[PDB]
């Protein structure tokens, strides 16, 4: 048959999304991990990069 | 911003008041209690504020 059983397709929508989960830690930058701000500076990678 | 401290001072604390500020913040899965507190200077203020003179003078 085919690979790709499925299909995704750009939206316009005005519906709110309410994704934005709270971090009271450090979000890491590149990866967006919420690290507990204690972890800074420990020596470890516990974000990326 | 927050709220001042707007209170009137009353005559209950004519001689002197202590102002202490206080808030517990529970970031992350830990409760810290934070704290302030200040001297106030209240003037000596009578309550009845009784006052004696003589008719003549
Ligand atoms: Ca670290």
């Amino acid at each position: 048959c085919n690979f790709s059983d499925k299909e995704v397709e750009d939206c316009v929508t005005n519906r709110p999304c309410r994704s934005q989960v709270r971090c009271e830690g450090f979000v890491c930058a590149q990866t967006g991990r919420c690290v507990n701000r204690r972890l800074l500076c420990n020596g470890d990678n516990d974000c990326g990069d | 911003s927050y709220q001042s401290i707007n209170i009137p001072v009353t005559q209950n604390m004519v001689p002197s008041s202590r102002l202490l500020v206080y808030y517990i913040v529970t970031g992350e899965q830990t409760a810290e209690l934070v704290s302030d507190s200040v001297w106030l200077n209240i003037e000596e203020k009578c309550g009845n504020q009784l006052q004696v003179h003589l008719s003549p003078d």
